[PDB]
DNA sequence: ACACACTCTCCAATTCTCTAA
DNA sequence: TTAGAGAATTGGAGAGTGTGTTTTTTTTTTTTTTT
């Protein structure tokens, strides 16, 4: 009762299993002194008493989870760590009930704020996949990896068994792809997630778990097998998956210098050799414009939509699998999971209707058995298609080399076509640079920074944080001098096409022209478009206008646009 | 110790390279290039991805297409008699489920010959809808599954090795392969090399063939005489695998004068850079083959040489 | 350290006279020992099988040891203290009771040995111990061990 | 309401013991 | 040494009580509308 044990008498276990001696008055009063005594008194090398600024922060965010750090806890009073491994269910009951004492220290009556608190493990030192569990790790605490295949909705279930309930949900763990072993199936396991810790993840997710491994018995399973074969659950205790003002003003610094909007154009696809233009949408795609409306009828979307025209292996799908890695969220191919994201397509009569809908719309809308309900796309669009066989023809219009709609072609914002073109020296410079890859990336510090250099003029770290800082900040604006030019210029554009005999140019066109401006002040962190910006938006889109042209218009037309493809 | 020994005895020998091909398939009359074809493509290439995170593919798949009593599936009845890890599939008798996998999930063939070689006969029966999920498979090296509220996602890094007829069971000389096989460009652009066989009659010939099939009839063991034992040949082969040759500074300016010269013949399916890939595929394997570290240009002019014939 | 529990020790045997098919497996062999052979074409997950139990009573302080199982899942007869009459409420102590690994695996015959007209037979195999996930679907196996007969739990 | 599983209770069949002829 | 009168222990007859029951493929032959 009143008499306690000293640290060096907890050395000897003295009664049968471990279990039987944690739970002893005298061990326990003893362990809960020495947590105390621990969460009150460990520094970092500067003093600064960690778990003292960590208590600080969990009313500053009215929280409910301490954070524990397993090393800390190894580092000294290391037989608390061993009996934590080996009886966790137990030690996580002292635990908590001296982080509470620990917090009412810095506020006084929390406990109206919050009953009770949990401790969060963090950082154990060892790791299984889901394949080296075995019947010695009941009860023992365990820390694993893999995607998340399913999870439920979240439920309340009752506390005690006057009433008190708490969270509830259920997710289903399967092993990375890439752990897999050859030739084999995955396994897999589900995780029991309770108050805090529900809605922590979404299914598709990579996910890093700590918990206790736990087992029941179950009817079912000993009818089927015939076996007294018990079942195996993970209760999870805790789960694992911004800039300075440092980045800030190198952002601004390599802003403004000149030729900033080439270099990031050269940095974009490092491994792919030319197409400038393709590399140029894309980053123009990527960076996007700004969304408006006018409740007075009208409204414009911000993203931009491209289509590419590809001739067999001309690198279309590396660089949809170079943007997937790039961008910051993205669907390869489901628009919903494609929100404020990019979409990209690389091969193709519902899915085309479905597109149809997306693109005349920027939420979509469903009903069924008389149910309602909508959804948002709110997306980018990035395709590529074959056209229409084994080859593109020049000498004819776009829509002879496609299997789309009109409005399609009207409706994204730049059109390209890439083609495999016959010239010896492209040709050398093409071998030369992929058997120049090719053995970089051989199996067989500094030839790493080396290598990156040669690469990029761009460290493309730096360039996906530019990408979502410029996204997230900046917002421009068009200056109202030079329109007057732009309505010129789009009344002779039609006046020309109309000349020729051409398909017209549209008013989708120059809300495109506006659009890409937009992009490419966004490009430089300016918040204003300039003249240089419309000319190179103007530039893009009369000459995608121009490639979908017959040939005898196509002459024509570069005849007379001259002073817009080639000058301004 | 003594495997060790022999092993070592036949890795010194200078003419290791031709016994070996010599070895492959022992009851087919001739065909070099087709069993030279088959040993590098079970030896391999050598895997490997850039900095971008990006992979390169690393294995070899073949085509042979071939009018009727030509002895084509005898190869692919050779090669799942022989290699560890391979699967026989006819492509009349199968499906998309049973192909790539089911749920029931369970494994289909694609699944059990990872890291082997998969083999498919009368590949131009194959319903159109089941075609494409072998080219799905064939573009990732990777299958996926979404049904029923399970989900998921396996590897399957296996080499194809295909047989097909001519259209109207006899191959035309005025048209090209594409006319001659019923495939769709996608997929023939993605076989790294194809076969031709054809009768060509000739009396010189067929008084040898025929004494060939009938001393096979005569004699049941006797008739072939190969130059290896079957499991002196494979302990050769799992050797070989372990190295991880790289290209020599003379290579990399001979790989691109032989492809400019590729693209001089193409200026018939129409030469990409995906050729020029293969070719590396081809001359790391005739590397591997060889016990050799380096590719000395000398592999890459056989390499070159051999893609040729499949034009 | 506290307490340590005896070592479940495998007696295990190789290289027997002659290796029988699965189409010859009959109730006359029945208990006997065996080899087989045959490709695998499933495999289940490992679970942990209750080996030996242990029970304590909810209306009194008082506990039962080493009860044995079988085939389904068994529980004590009586309670031992005689001041208590209760059989129902028992609870299995996880920490006092063992365990041991276990899984199923599921095998058809070789395709070279079928005989003429037939189709393959299939059967269910059990391992446990050292011996878990030892075998890979699509290979081909060579097993030992004795033949049981499994009731209708 | 209709076969079952399980619990409770009373009554007489049985064997054991003592006494005297 | 037999036997008969009285006491104690056990068995199971049978009476009673509570309970449970009805009731997304994947593969393969055939008809139908659609390009
Ligand atoms: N700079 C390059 N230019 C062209 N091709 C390249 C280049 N670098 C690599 N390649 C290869 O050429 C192909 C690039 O085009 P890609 O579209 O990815 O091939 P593909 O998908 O098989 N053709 P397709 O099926 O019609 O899309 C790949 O096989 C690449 O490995
Ligand atoms: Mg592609
Ligand atoms: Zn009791």
């Amino acid at each position: 009762l009143r008499e306690e044990l000293t640290l060096e008498s907890l050395s000897n276990v003295k009664a049968n299993s471990y279990s039987e001696w944690i739970t002893q008055p005298n061990v326990s009063r003893t362990i809960a002194r020495e947590l105390k005594s621990f969460l009150l008194e460990y520094t970092d090398e500067t003093g600064r008493s960690v778990y003292g600024a960590r208590i600080r922060t969990l009313g500053e965010m009215n929280s409910e989870s301490l954070e524990v750090n397993y090393r800390h806890l190894a580092e000294s009073k290391a037989i608390l760590a061993l009996f934590l491994a080996k009886c966790p269910e137990e030690m996580l009951k002292i635990f908590d009930l001296v982080a509470m004492e620990a917090t009412e220290l810095h506020y006084p009556d929390y406990a109206r704020i919050h009953s009770e608190i949990h401790v969060r493990i963090s950082d154990f030192p060892t790791i299984y996949s889901l394949r080296e569990l075995r019947e010695s790790n009941l009860s023992s605490l365990v820390r694993v990896t893999g995607v998340v295949t399913r999870r439920t909705g979240v439920f309340p279930q009752l506390k005690y068994v006057k009433t008190v309930y708490r969270n509830y949900q259920r997710v289903t763990l399967q092993e990375a792809p890439g752990t897999v072993p050859p030739g084999r199936l995955p396994r897999h396991r589900e995780v029991i997630l309770l108050a805090d810790l529900v809605d922590v993840s979404k299914p598709g997710e990579e996910v890093e778990v700590t918990g206790i491994y736990k087992n029941n018995y179950d009817g079912n399973l000993n009818a089927k097998n015939g076996f007294p074969v018990f079942a195996t659950i993970i209760e999870a205790n805790s789960i694992k998956r911004s800039w300075t003002e440092e980045e800030e003003r190198e952002f601004r610094k390599i802003s403004r210098d000149r030729g900033i909007i080439d270099k990031i154009i050269s940095s974009m696809a490092p491994s792919i050799y030319g197409h400038r233009d393709i590399k140029t949408a894309v980053a123009c795609s990527l960076f996007g414009g700004v969304p408006k409306n006018v409740n007075g009828k009208h409204s414009i979307r911000g993203d931009i939509n491209v289509l590419l025209l590809g001739d067999p292996g001309t690198a279309k799908s590396q660089i949809l699998k170079y943007v997937e890695k790039t961008a910051h969220r993205a669907v390869f191919a489901a628009l919903v999971l494609a929100d404020k994201g990019v979409c990209l397509i690389d091969e193709f009569d519902q899915d085309r209707t479905s597109i149809h809908e997306a693109m005349e719309q920027q939420s979509i809308s469903i009903s069924k058995a008389g149910i309602v309900t909508t959804l948002q796309a709110r997306c980018s669009i990035i395709a590529a298609a074959n056209p229409n066989g084994g080859r593109y023809n020049s000498t004819l219009p776009l829509a002879q080399n496609v299997s789309l709609t009109e409005p399609i072609l009207s409706r994204f914002d730049i059109l390209c076509v890439v083609r495999d073109l016959v010239d010896e020296e492209a040709d050398e410079r093409l071998a030369t640079f992929v058997v120049d890859s090719h053995v970089r990336s051989h199996p067989e510090l500094q030839r790493q920074r080396k290598k990156e250099e040669e690469i990029s003029p761009i460290p493309q770290e730096l360039l996906m944080k530019y990408i979502h800082y410029a996204r997230t900040k900046i917002y421009p604006k068009l200056h109202q001098m030079d329109m007057d030019k732009v309505s010129r210029v789009y009344a002779d554009l039609r006046r020309e096409s109309i000349s020729t005999g051409s398909f017209p140019i549209t008013v989708r066109h120059l809300e495109s022209i506006l659009r890409i401006a937009e992009s490419f002040a966004k490009m430089r962190l300016s918040e204003f478009v300039s003249s240089y910006d419309l000319d190179r938006a103007i530039k893009v889109v009369v000459d995608s206008f121009v490639d979908a042209q017959k040939v005898s218009v196509r002459r024509q037309l570069r005849r007379s646009f001259a002073i817009y493809t080639l000058g301004h | 110790s003594d495997e060790i020994n022999e092993l070592k005895e036949m890795v010194k020998d200078e003419h290791i390279y031709d016994k070996l091909v010599r070895s492959i398939a022992p009851a087919v009359f001739g065909h070099e290039a087709v069993k030279k074809g088959i040993l590098l493509q079970m030896l391999g290439g050598v895997h490997k991805s850039t900095v971008e995170g990006i992979k390169l593919r690393g294995d070899i798949n073949i085509c042979v297409v071939g009018d009727p009593s030509t002895s084509k599936s005898q190869f692919l009845k050779y090669v799942v008699g022989f290699a560890p890890r391979s699967v026989y599939t006819s492509g009349k008798a199968s499906s998309a489920a049973g192909l790539t996998a089911a749920v029931v999930i369970e494994a289909g063939a694609l699944m059990l010959a990872d890291n082997g070689i998969c083999c498919i006969d009368e590949f131009d029966k194959m319903d159109i809808s089941d075609q494409v999920a072998i080219h799905e498979a064939m573009e990732q090296q990777t299958i996926s599954i979404a049904k029923a509220g399970i989900h998921a996602t396996l590897n399957a890094r296996t080499s194809i090795l295909a047989a097909a007829n001519p259209v109207g069971g006899r191959y035309n000389r005025k048209l090209s392969l594409r006319g001659n096989l019923n495939m769709t460009a996608p997929i023939m652009s993605r076989f790294d090399l194809f076969f031709v066989i054809l009768d060509d009659c000739n009396e010189k010939i067929d008084t040898e063939l025929a004494s060939h099939i009938v001393d096979l009839h005569m004699k049941r063991d006797e008739a072939i005489e190969p130059p290896f034992s079957a499991e002196q040949l494979r302990r050769y082969i799992k050797y070989a695998r372990t190295f991880k040759p790289i290209l020599t500074k003379e290579a990399r300016s001979y790989l691109v004068e032989k492809y400019k010269e590729l693209r001089k013949d193409d200026a018939s399916y129409r030469i990409t850079v995906r050729q020029l890939e293969s070719m590396i595929r081809l001359s790391e394997a005739i590397a591997r083959a060889n016990c050799v570290d380096e590719i000395t240009p000398s592999f890459i002019a056989e390499a070159y040489d051999l893609l040729r014939q499949s034009i | 350290s506290p307490e340590q529990t005896e070592r479940v020790f495998q007696i295990s045997f190789f290289n027997l006279p002659t290796v029988h098919r699965i189409r010859d497996i009959r109730s006359e062999k029945i208990g006997s020992l065996l080899s087989i052979s045959g490709t695998v074409t499933r495999t289940s997950e490992v679970r942990p099988e209750l080996y030996k139990a242990s029970f304590t009573c909810d209306m009194c302080r008082a506990i039962v040891d080493n009860v044995e199982q079988s085939f389904k899942y068994t529980e004590p007869t009586f309670c031992p203290n005689p001041s208590c009459e209760n059989r129902a409420f028992w609870t299995l102590n996880v920490t006092r009771s063992r365990f041991l690994d276990w899984q199923k695996v599921r095998i058809q015959e070789n395709a070279n040995e079928i005989p003429t007209g037939s189709m393959p037979r299939t059967l269910d195999v059990i391992l446990r111990g050292d011996s878990v996930e030892r075998a890979k679907p699509g290979d081909r196996c060579k097993f030992t061990g004795v033949e049981i007969v499994v009731p209708d739990v």
